[PDB]
RNA sequence: AGGUUUGGCACCUCGAUGUCGGCUCAUCGCAUCCUGGGGCUGUAGUCGGUCCCAAGGGUUGGGCUGUUCGCCCAUUAAAGCGGUACGCGAGCUGGGUUCAGAACGUCGUGAGACAGUUCGGUCCCUAUCCGUCGUGGGCGUAGGAAAUUUGAGAGGAGCUGUCCUUAGUACGAGAGGACCGGGAUGGACAUACCUCUGGUGUACCAGUUGUCGUGCCAACGGCAUAGCUGGGUAGCUAUGUGUGGACGGGAUAAGUGCUGAAAGCAUCUAAGCAUGAGCCCCCCUCAAGAUGAGAUUUCCCAACUUCGGUUAUAAGAUCCCUCAAAGAUGAUGAGGUUAAUAGGUUCGAGGUGGAAGCAUGGUGACAUGUGGAGCUGACGAAUACUAAUCGAUCGAACUUAAU
RNA sequence: AAUGCCGGUGUGAGUAGCGAAAGACGGGUGAGAAUCCCGUCCACCGAUUGACUAAGGUUUCCAGAGGAAGGCUCGUCCGCU
RNA sequence: AGAACAUGGGUGAUAAGGUCCGUGUUCGAAAGGGAAACAGCCCAGACCACCAGCUAAGGUCCCAAAAUAUAUGUUAAGUGG
């Protein structure tokens, strides 16, 4: 389950991992990668060159993008 | 479904056939043209554009609100129409019909009908908790010293801090409002007024909606 | 002065049958009484005390005691549940608001004519 | 408008001129009640003799308040004070007669014992 | 009902950014005249 | 075993962490009072007994006691049990108790005591920071503007009871009494609009009246709470009039259901096999691009430029009349036509017969209009007469792909 | 560094407050006027905010000049110089 | 005026971050690394400079230095019967 609190009283709300990845799944992937950054200005700024699409299909063609395989 | 635009004008009462009391509120729809079609394929949605009465031409030295501007006199020449002093979007309705331009006339409601109207209300200014909250005042005689005040805001040490939504005094409201469910009792098209069974949120001469209720 | 509209929208329903009042006067109101099928009609008399209002609003009220018990009667000037009105008597007032009636017996204490 | 701690006057034959009323019955924080409605009530004032006496705590049912009531057209009806008839909880009258005017609403209350006992029923 | 830390120089400055004075009009006077408090009953060097 | 409520311990506070009940205002839990689902019965039957699942919302008026607690009268669907410095005194009171006076009882040689009673006994503070509820200024966002919007994300709303079948069928050797189906129904609370109706109030509205002092009769004006008494325009209102509310979709929790082996008989499950709610989400209302980025329509720069910027542009501020808005700002209606505000002229509505003349009548007083008259605030209409009717200020690169 | 003693200067902050109480307009003097002077109205005390007389105080009393401080604002005025 | 910790005991209830003795350690009077933070626990005792190297306790997917290291097994539970 996620979780967050709106600062209102009894204002903690849910969602579970499956269906947050059915609806957004964009948001499933970058929150997980920022909770795993720094949370710096510097970091918070990092995490502001990641791009998620949910399907094989972006828009970045004129920056020239390059393939890179998950080196484990 | 339907729905047209507004300003108000008073209340009075008619008597129902059969005998009855009926309080109602005259609201008078004159000078309504479609003005633009937003489209899902363009706009990402649909819904058509309406202007209630019109107001002056551009004029050059012209500065209160009154007469239309350069751009919004541009708009509504693609219409076909005079500069209007409200526009407001109804994305209920079918935009298949409406072509850009037609007169929605006043009888396009049918007495009978179920309705819904939206407004602003009539704004009392800065008012404290008694008036704005409903509450107690508690006592007056046996030595009391307070009268109109609030209670306590909070608990003690712990959770040391007032939470969100604590209901202090404040601007009263001048809010918007929608009544659900109210009737059309007469529809008077030399004069093209709507009566309508009940109250409606606002001062006289103040702008109002009407729809066909949603449940 | 309320608005064209307003008068124009409910001009139609006034009635133009009734005679004229004045409050001090004695009237009786024949009004009508709806049952399973059968529009009985019944007789209210009484003094006219007061008079308020304007347009299709407007709306009078007639006193009567008859039972040792006074009552009051207050209803529209043009509601369609009034056959017709008959000025019974005249009298002459000095007020606009006949008020001034703990009340019982005849401790009524209002002045007549 | 009759609440908790009004005296309320009786209109028919029995050891009962006054009453009290002890609750008025309905919902919960119910506060006022009007013609046609039921009050649990004290007898205050009784005559020397009747089937009711002084300390009983009895029904009763309102006819003619000072606050008249509302009808459809905009038609009212106002009394000239507030009065009780003593019921017997099976909707009929615990006396024999009943004294003075007597309105309309009760027929629509289901109170149609005491339509017919009563005189000038408006 | 009592401060519990004296105010710095810094924080009192900053609460001062608005207690200004308004520039008064600076419009030309129509009939005659010079710039002024904008569309007035202006007399001061002129005559509107 | 689990949770810590009379006690054990003496770790913070004696250069002060200052108060029991009640009032006002809340916010969490579940160990469930009502409502909602279910099952069990030594439930004939309603009655009931009894359990399990279920936390959204609701959960009262008085008499006695300072009371916590407690007994009683009436209701209600119901009148739960807890935490939060036994929630809340820089929000309130001050009845109880730890203060100086006094009476009684008991015990002391006595000064005094008890913890028993009883009467009487001064409740301070102009809010700095954080917090909360409202409302503005600045800047931002790859041309500047005006208007319409999308909605990531927030907040608010989910509660209850009558009359009608059913049914007098099940059932009852007697008296007693099953469950179950439709629209609806018109209600009680609490919400949020509004003033047409009933009512409240109205301090520059009309009328009656008593004392006194001034101009000398009267008629006015001043002061007596607005002197008092009787009505009452607009605005603001409840006690008045409208509207809303589980839920409008199926589907889940002990539970009830299907087929089927280890354990060849058996088996609601083991793989599989469906449901039963107040569960979900939907829905409903409101706010929302300072969501550090999302649109659509129209307008304007054809230049000037070292387009580094400047002037004109679209447009916004300044000022002035104002109110449907208002602490102030802000937000609306307007600025020479024209109807923003005021005067004047007519209404509406209010209160009810002005003066002058006439006719009386002993006179106090009446009539009586060719008089529902004269007066009239904030309502409405129309109107150029007095005014907002001039004029300055501020403001417009890399890259791939085409074509 | 003793809630040390003396002096100076901050913050709170342009914040609390300016001590019961009728005023309006015209004219005059002045660098400057809501506030000083002169009207004509209008209100207040009205067994006293009236007239004396004490104790007590000690020149505050009158005229002309003046506005540094004083006067809870101003001041051309004053029981102030 | 001592304190916690481990071991030996009394008291208390085979309670207490309780209290009283005995044998050690550390804090007191001890900076540095680990235990998230954390006097008393684990490692270790700072004369001063350095943008040199080896190690302790603890560690090696990202935050955050170092094995997404090997080979070989358990776990399906995520952090009174």
């Amino acid at each position: 389950v996620y979780y967050r609190h709106s600062n209102h009283p009894g204002g903690i709300k849910s969602i579970t991992a499956g269906e947050l990845r059915r609806t957004n799944p964009e948001r499933l992937i970058e929150n997980s990668i920022k909770g795993m950054l720094p949370s710096t200005r510097l970091g918070e700024k990092q995490g502001k060159k990641l791009f998620v699409y949910g399907g094989a299909e972006h828009p970045h063609a004129a920056q020239q993008p390059e393939n890179y395989e998950l080196r484990g | 479904t339907k729905g047209i635009l507004g300003r108000k004008i008073g209340m009075t009462q008619v008597f129902g056939e059969n005998g009855e009391l009926i309080p109602v509120t005259v609201v008078e729809a004159k000078e309504n043209v479609v003005l633009q079609k937003k489209t899902v394929e363009v706009d990402g949605y649909n819904a058509i554009q309406v202007g209630f009465e019109d107001k002056k031409a551009y004029k050059k030295d012209a500065k209160s609100n009154k007469y239309a501007n350069k751009p919004a006199e541009g708009h509504a020449k693609k219409a076909d129409a005079a500069p209007k002093r409200f526009i407001r979007e109804f994305r209920n309705v079918d935009v298949d019909a409406y072509e850009v331009g037609q007169e929605v006339s006043v009888d396009t409601f049918v007495a009978g009908d179920v309705i819904d109207v939206t407004g602003v209300s009539k704004g009392k200014g800065f008012q404290g908790a008694i008036k704005r909250h409903g509450q107690s005042r508690g006592p007056m005689s046996h030595g009391s010293h307070f009268h109109r005040a609030p209670g306590s805001v909070g608990m003690a040490s712990d959770a040391s801090r007032v939470f969100k939504g604590q209901k202090m005094p404040g601007r009263m409201g001048g809010n918007t409002v929608t009544v659900q469910n109210l009737e059309v009792v007469q529809v008077d098209t030399e004069n093209k007024v709507i009566l309508v069974k009940g109250n409606v949120p606002g001062p006289k001469k103040g702008l109002v909606e009407i729809r066909t209720s949603i449940k | 002065t309320n608005h064209k509209l307003i008068e124009a929208v409910t001009k139609s329903q006034l009635r133009t049958d009734l005679p004229s009042f004045r409050p001090g006067d004695t009237l009786r109101v024949h009004v009508r009484i709806i049952e399973g099928t059968r529009e009985r009609i019944q007789v209210f008399e009484g003094v006219v005390i007061k008079r308020r209002g304007g347009g299709v609003s407007e709306t009078f009220t007639v006193r009567k005691i008859s039972s040792g018990v006074g009552v009051e009667r207050t209803f529209p000037l043009h509601t369609p549940k009034i056959e017709k009105i008959e000025v019974k008597r005249r009298g002459k007032v000095r007020r606009a608001k006949l008020y001034y009636l703990s009340l019982r017996g005849k401790a009524a204490r209002i002045q007549e004519i | 408008m009759i609440q908790q701690e009004t005296r309320l006057k009786v209109a028919d034959n029995s050891g009962a001129r006054e009453v009290l009323t002890i609750k008025v019955l309905g919902g919960s924080g119910r506060k006022t009640a009007n013609i046609g409605d039921v009050i649990v009530c004290t007898v205050k004032n009784a005559t020397p003799g009747g089937v009711v006496k002084k300390g009983d705590v009895v029904k009763a049912v309102i006819v003619r308040t000072k606050s008249g009531v509302r009808r459809n057209d905009g038609s009212y009806i106002k009394f000239d004070e507030n009065a009780c008839v003593i019921i017997r909880d099976d909707k009929g009258p615990r006396g024999t007669r009943i004294f003075g005017p007597v309105a309309r609403e009760l027929r629509e209350g289901n109170f149609m014992k005491i339509v017919s006992l009563a005189p000038e029923v408006l | 009902a009592v401060p519990k830390r004296r105010t710095s120089k810094t924080r009192k400055n900053k609460r001062r950014t608005h207690f200004k004075i308004s520039v008064p009009g600076m419009t030309e006077c129509p009939n005659c005249g010079e710039y002024k408090l904008s569309h007035r009953v202006c007399k001061n060097c002129g005559s509107y």
